[PDB]
């Protein structure tokens, strides 16, 4: 069933994803304090 | 988060993938030029010095240049051991490895195999490319005189890379002669090679004997006639005897001359015992002083100093005899026989040459070169000759050689490739073409077509004539058996299992981690 | 600050403090670097790596325990990963790469329950009770393999023997390698089948020729020669004989002194005279009592002086020189022999037996070594690995010592298990069914535990271009279907599913362990709170 | 001896060559993902002001990235040339130029063949290429049914490999009733695209009329029933008197304070030929003062001000009249009539929409998306998708794309090849399978064998069905008439054309010789 | 004509050239030091 069909190759774009949802989803945590009205204002 | 430390290089990804190719094409278009006759010598120059190397051999260019890259590394290992198990064969090594890798990066790429697929590929390949070389080896050690012929066409093949093609056909006996001497042994660190500088490249010649460049003490004559020789390995100048916690206790100085004097008295009766043997010439591999020297003059016993230790295996074998400590006992103890020892002169340092020598089981090469890097490149290129030579003796089986056995393995490379079917057919198909770049840059270091003549001689084993080869001098194809190119049957294993096992490393490495250097 | 410098602690500057969520999220990023690493190379279709040493050498393997050896790290979570295979590789020496995918899968289900406002303890308290249900369900599927013969018994080792040596370089011989793996232990085991002594067979590597040349050779290999080379290079006993009499001696031939410093004083020539007659008499006397004794090949661990070498040459007595003090040991355990520390305790009965003592050529020059062979079964079995490049000489060895761990860990009676992925599976089933019954606030604990035990089959299916999520749909659904726990992930493609049809089987001490390292070490983990890292 | 100077970068023979096929395989692995409909956007991040951009055109992305290599600036001229004369297919113009490099850096290395005989081989190839493409044309607007739907067909397959593929079946009326309303003329000056943030991709909605972000006057009413649109090119400012080059010269200030009045009564007058229209809009150029603006309340006369250059002729179109300067003569500049001139609101901003005009000789495109860098994107998929729909206006020949236009224009090289004598068929050959390289891509994104789809595509043309294709939704061989993808004969061959002779550029190139930068 | 063999390096040739180059420059500075009528070199 292996070494047929086809193999992945360039799996950079595959890490680049990551990175990128992983980095995304670090910005959504600070904000994600201030939700509902239970949140706290964020002074910049 | 980087869990890695600062300075650290580390590729996960395609570039990992490209550098180990790309790495490996260096190293093998750096010693695809030195393949064949027709091949040029490189030159190395060292950072440290100024001392320039200029060699064919491709262990000694991957191990002088400096390559921090693993995937060159593991082209140079492979070198390495291809000279020191075999002796010969390790640009062939590393361009055939090298091949492999080629026709793999463009199925990984190209075709999308995988990379495992690829390496199993060549597991059933290797397996018909080795049985393909057994059918065709010949042995001829039935016969002593075909396997004498045998071991002049081998010798004629390896002298061609190097700069002593023009000379070979004389060099020829002189590599197969010096075989024949060892009787078997496959020991090169008996036979003794002298390199002396100016005159013809051809006068380099083979003496029976054993050529030392030491010479005699004194007063010992240079040349005579009848000398029984003995070797004595240890102590006879000044004796510590074995403690060193022996002192002499002195109450007057009067005593003290006769403890000295008794000192001079057991190197006497030590010289004593030694002419009872009756012998004309007597050697020390350590350094001899002038007291113990002087007692050979009234005795006719020759003196020699400052042998190494390498050297007196090479001595005892010339001459047949037995190295003698404890000369207590005569009978116990043999002696060495020679008909005539003369010390002669070449060149500048004078040298001592032995004639008439019993055993043969040992000799000395004399070199002539114009300068010091043909010298250091004619011990190299017989260190090679007579490294394939000696394991003849042990394994006799031959193959033919000139682009021959290249093509004939990959005969039986295409056939198992059909009922293999799946994705290793590209695998398999991939290692038949990498067999066709050995004999293709044969003709590319001549000057000569890369496709039109290669397809004359693949379509001539297909027609059912085996003993066609490739002529790099008419550039045609021409019969191997009459033109007498052969090389040994573990020169052509040793290539194929040293290159599929050096692809199967690069190719299993999906990332490269390179720690801060030290 | 009110205007007055304020430190608590030394390098206040340099050391830095993490806490909160995001001391959290770089731990478990830490591991998942560490993860993508490691699954790369699991399974019989990863790939290796290449270590590059500060001093230029270089390493290719996929051992995880290897890897993070020589891996230099700055983050301390990512070090404590190195010592989990290491842990694994020390005492099992199987499943190193298993215990760190293992372990981050614990980790990338545990974030995600700390999202939802889990305490870190409640997690680490579900995983601790989910990894004995996963243990104790896997105990009652397998079966004691130890009523069978001798005869089935190989056949069992044979087995798991091909399943370690896969993954690595040079598999392809892994049919040779299975072979010569058992036939060690066969002859070097106790009568009961339990307690093998793994020191006594000992791995020694030799750069050259190919892999075909590896066989198995039953005796000691030196790397010294004989001494005086005038002797033959094979030695042949007697006509009739009980053996070889092999002598072992950790003297040198010498004179007699003592060892505290001495001081000898020749007052006269009748003193001196006296000593040259006293000097010959004593190697006169050495090299008789050794002739008395029918010894033939003389060991010497500090060697011996020229004047000895043609002594011994008379009477046709091989000798060798600079032998190591560790060399020693596993010299009289071949042959059975004793060490004799002077001539005057020579005796007959202390020299040792073997069969054949010669030496090989190799390649070209390289260097002389010794070979010892053995006439019949006996306690010292040394491996022989032959390579055409450094690394897979290098290699091969631990390729081989991983492969000797699993076939000792079999002697271990009743503990068998059957690899492929078919343990993961078969374990995750059963922690995903006591979550519906015991709810409650440990419900989403056993869930993260079981979709942790399914990344090892899923990893399988990556390395080998399927699709993780049909495979593992298979799987499930055979485990609820029917009750065999034999089904697992192909990834040689040869069909039938089954792991009894295709032999595959893996020792139950080393899967028991791969729970344990990676659920008590997320314990730890989850555990820290404030990290101070000070600079370097 | 350096005649060059210091620091001058210079490579030669073997060192110059290599250096451009290696530098058109990084540049053409850049865009080698993006190529097809499932191909992957590629982010481009500026070294200054942090500002990324997503963009799916292969000529974008070589612009943005800074390319040293002498080369590389090959291959991102005409991705620029390709879409300045088109605008569509210069990721494909990029890829086939570095795979006609990637063939023939295997010609001069496995077959020997001079550089310059390639280039032969592909004089030889492209002349047999365009005879075949061109016979496969299919002659367009004979009839308004077949022609409509064709520039359907087009805008399906461009806009599929941009991120509207997903909504693109609605779109592929939103760009065709655009080019249908030009009325033959091709400029893209006519389409206006304005973002907008909110809503979904598909909630673009076609334009009836004329739509231009603008603002009503202060005391002007929104809605105007019936209005007269006038266009001014001159505007309403201080003048001085007339010619400029002027200053008044006031003795007693009892005739200043009726100058300035003569100045309110001179824009007045102006005025007062403007009501003698009877317009109840009226358009400027530039800024319009307030003296002037509250002429219009009284008159009832719409103002817009601030008019854009390209803003001008796109109303000046819809209405039907022309730009007014003089105001003199009433009968000459004839008005159109718009229907309903109320504004709108699209977001925050508040938009002018006009409905039921003369003549929709200029359009405007609506888009709505989440963030800027689909907005960004979507002008410029669209921007590629009207310029081929325009170019299709004035060239109405056309191919079947999909993979299947590479194939048929290789049947045609494979063919002449034969026939052809000497090593540069070889060359012949390799222009063949570098025409295949851009259907094997599009199965590769699409994450579907290349090999398998390859060779039932190239095996089935053989056999005289050329209507065969690549379907990358099945993973299967379907027939391109039924799945409606269709291209312009111009795409086609301006990517062969420009392909080709990027490519004998760099061939010809034995040596780079690098100046120091400034 | 086409039909020949580029070999694909002039490295080779070029190579050599700069080999004769710096051997003939060190072969002349001693050709004023031949024969009777030659000059010393003090180094």
């Amino acid at each position: 069933v292996p070494s047929n069909a086809t193999f992945k190759n360039k799996e950079k774009p595959q890490e680049v994803r990551k990175a990128n949802i992983i980095a995304a989803r670090s910005v959504a945590d600070a904000i994600r304090t201030s939700l509902g009205p239970k949140g706290m204002d964020k002074m910049i | 988060v980087q869990i890695f430390g600062d300075q650290v290089t580390e590729e996960r990804a395609e570039n990992a993938r490209l550098s180990a190719f790309v790495g490996a094409i260096a190293v093998g278009d750096l010693v695809k030029s030195t393949l064949g006759p027709k091949g040029m010598d490189k030159l190395l120059q060292s950072a440290s010095s100024n001392t320039c190397m200029v060699t064919n051999d491709g262990a000694t260019i991957l191990k002088s240049i400096p390559l921090d890259n693993p995937a060159a590394k593991v082209l140079v290992n492979i070198s390495k051991v291809q000279d020191d198990e075999v002796g010969d064969g390790t640009t062939s090594v590393t361009v055939l490895s090298a091949e492999l890798l080629r026709e793999a990066e463009k199925l990984i790429d190209q075709s999308k195999i995988h990379p495992q697929t690829i390496i199993e590929g060549y597991r059933l390949a290797s397996a018909a490319a080795l049985d393909a070389l057994t059918k065709a080896a010949v042995d001829n050690s039935h016969d002593k005189t075909m396997f004498r012929e045998d071991l002049i066409h081998i010798a004629k093949t390896t002298l061609s890379s190097k700069i002593l093609s023009q000379d070979k056909d004389h060099f020829a006996e002189l590599a197969t002669n010096a075989i024949l001497r060892l009787k078997g042994s496959t020991n090169l660190e008996h036979i003794q090679i002298i390199k002396i500088l100016g005159g013809k490249l051809s006068d380099s010649f083979l003496d029976e004997g054993f050529i030392l460049a030491k010479k005699f003490g004194n007063n010992q004559p240079k040349r005579i006639e009848n000398a029984k020789i003995l070797i004595a390995n240890t102590t006879l100048d000044t004796d510590k005897v074995k403690i060193f916690g022996t002192k002499f206790k002195v109450d007057s100085t009067a005593k003290l001359a006769q403890l000295e004097k008794a000192e001079r008295e057991k190197m006497k009766n030590k010289i004593a015992k030694i002419s009872k043997f009756g012998i004309n010439t007597f050697i020390n591999r350590q350094l001899i002083y002038d007291y113990p020297e002087q007692l050979f003059t009234d005795l006719g016993i020759n003196s020699i100093e400052h042998a190494d230790f390498e050297g007196v295996e090479r001595l005892a074998l010339v001459t047949g005899g037995e190295v003698v400590s404890t000369f207590d006992e005569p009978s116990k103890c043999k002696l060495g026989e020679c008909d005539v020892i003369e010390e002669i002169m070449l060149g500048e340092q004078p040298f001592l040459k032995f004639s008439g020598c019993k055993a043969g089981e040992a000799c000395t090469i004399v070199l002539r070169g114009a300068t010091d890097q043909t010298l250091d490149e004619a011990e190299r290129s017989l260190h090679d000759a007579l490294s394939v030579l000696s394991q003849t003796t042990k394994e006799t089986r031959t193959v033919l050689g000139g682009g021959c056995a290249e093509m004939v393995m990959s005969k039986a490379v295409d056939t198992e490739a059909q009922n293999i079917d799946g994705k290793k057919s590209l695998a398999v198909e991939a290692f038949a073409r990498a067999l066709r770049q050995l004999p293709t840059i044969l003709a590319d270091n001549a000057g000569f077509d890369s496709s039109e003549l290669v397809s004359k001689l693949r379509s001539s084993i297909y027609n059912g004539i085996s003993t066609s080869g490739l002529d790099l001098n008419n550039g045609t194809i021409a019969d191997m058996r009459q033109l007498g190119i052969v090389e040994s049957y573990k020169l052509k294993r040793a290539v194929v299992s040293s290159a599929s096992e050096a692809a199967e490393v690069l190719l299993r490495v999906d990332n490269i981690i390179r720690a801060r250097p030290r | 600050e009110m205007g007055r410098p304020f430190i608590i602690v030394k390098d206040q500057g340099n050391k830095k403090r993490q806490h909160g969520l995001e001391a959290k999220k770089s731990h478990i990023l830490a591991a998942r670097s560490v993860a993508s690493i490691i699954k790369t190379s699991l399974g019989p279709r990863g790939l290796d790596k290449i270590l590059i040493s500060p001093d230029g050498e270089i390493t290719i393997t996929n051992d995880g325990a290897t890897i993070l050896s020589q891996m230099e790290l700055d983050n301390e979570i990512a070090k404590l990963l190195v010592q989990l295979s290491k842990s694994q590789d020390d005492e099992i020496g199987d499943g190193t790469t298993g215990v760190v995918v293992l372990a981050s899968a614990l980790l990338d289900q545990a974030l995600e329950l700390i999202q939802k406002g889990i305490h870190p303890i409640k997690i680490a308290n579900g995983f601790d009770e989910a990894a004995k249900l996963a243990i104790s369900k896997l105990e009652e599927t397998c079966d004691d393999i130890s009523a069978s013969n001798d005869e089935l018994f190989r056949d069992f080792l044979l087995r798991a023997a091909k399943t370690s040596l896969g993954s690595k370089i040079v598999s392809k011989d892994h049919d040779r390698f299975a072979e010569m793996a058992v036939e060690a232990v066969i002859n070097v085991m106790d009568k009961d089948r339990k307690d093998v002594d793994f020191d006594l067979i000992k791995m020694q590597g030799r750069v050259g020729g190919s892999i075909s040349d590896s066989k198995l050779i039953n005796g000691v290999i030196l790397d010294k020669d004989f001494s005086h080379p005038q002797m033959p290079k094979c030695v042949l006993p007697k006509e009739g004989s009980d053996g070889v009499k092999l002598a072992i001696l950790t003297c040198p031939f010498e004179p007699p002194k003592p060892k505290t410093k001495h001081k000898l004083d020749i007052s006269s020539v009748e003193e001196y005279q006296k000593l040259q007659t006293y000097e010959q008499d004593k190697f006169k006397e050495m090299i008789d009592d050794v002739k008395k004794a029918g010894a033939d090949v003389v060991i010497c661990q500090w060697g011996f002086d020229d004047e000895a070498n043609h002594l011994l040459l008379q009477n046709d007595l091989p000798a060798v020189r600079w032998v190591g003090g560790q060399e020693l040991e596993h010299i009289a355990i071949s042959t059975n022999g004793r060490i004799v520390p002077r001539f005057q305790d020579l005796s007959k009965d202390k020299l040792g037996t073997c069969s054949r003592i010669y030496e090989q050529e190799f390649g070209t020059t390289k260097d002389r070594m010794l070979i010892i062979e053995q006439s019949k079964e006996t306690k010292t079995v040394t491996c022989f690995v032959r390579g055409s490049n450094k690394m897979i000489v290098d290699e091969a060895e631990r390729a081989l010592h991983d492969s000797l761990c699993v076939v000792r860990n079999l002697v271990k009676d009743s503990r068998v298990v059957y690899g492929g992925g078919a343990a993961e599976v078969t374990m995750s089933l059963a922690v995903s069914e006591e979550a519906d019954k015991q709810r409650g606030i440990d419900q989403y604990a056993f869930r993260g535990f079981a979709q942790a035990l399914d990344t090892i089959p899923m990893t399988l299916a990556e390395n080998s271009g399927l699709d993780p999520i049909g495979t593992l749909s298979t799987l499930k659904s055979k485990q609820l279907k029917e009750k065999i726990s034999n089904i697992g992930v192909d990834c040689l493609g040869y069909g039938s599913n089954d792991m009894k049809e295709l032999f595959v089987v893996d020792p139950f001490i080393g899967k028991k362990q791969q729970i344990l390292l990676a659920t008590q070490l997320c314990r730890m983990i989850l555990k820290i709170d404030n990290v101070i890292i000070s600079g370097k």
